[PDB]
């Protein structure tokens, strides 16, 4: 649940 | 950190805090945008992220975030702050 996850959230949806 | 005489792009993620009645979606919107421009390396800032994200969330939202736990992802949190995520499941309230 890091900035990584933040990026994947805006970029993708899983 | 240090060695920075000038690097004020927008190093101020600390000001991105979720209000007590503020939607987690709007919180993350500003959080991610600012953190993306934060003057730190990915692993450095992401280590802070996991803490700050929950830290600067209001008690109510924080309670929801903890009920999901690290086993759930940001997407789940976004929907979690929106209520329960899926009505008609466990007919206790609705």
């Amino acid at each position: 649940i890091t900035f990584l996850d933040l990026l994947l959230y805006y970029g993708k949806k899983k | 950190s240090g060695l920075v005489p000038r690097g004020s792009h927008m190093t101020s993620i600390l000001d991105i805090r979720q209000g007590p009645k503020e939607p987690f979606r709007d919180y993350v919107d500003r959080f991610y945008k600012t953190l993306r421009a934060e003057q730190a390396s990915q692993e450095v800032k992401n280590a802070a992220t996991e803490t700050l994200l929950v830290q600067n969330a209001n008690p109510d939202c924080k309670t929801i975030l903890k009920a999901l736990g690290p086993a759930a992802t940001l997407e789940e949190m976004m929907t979690a702050c929106q209520g329960v995520g899926g009505p008609g499941h466990k007919a206790r309230v609705l």
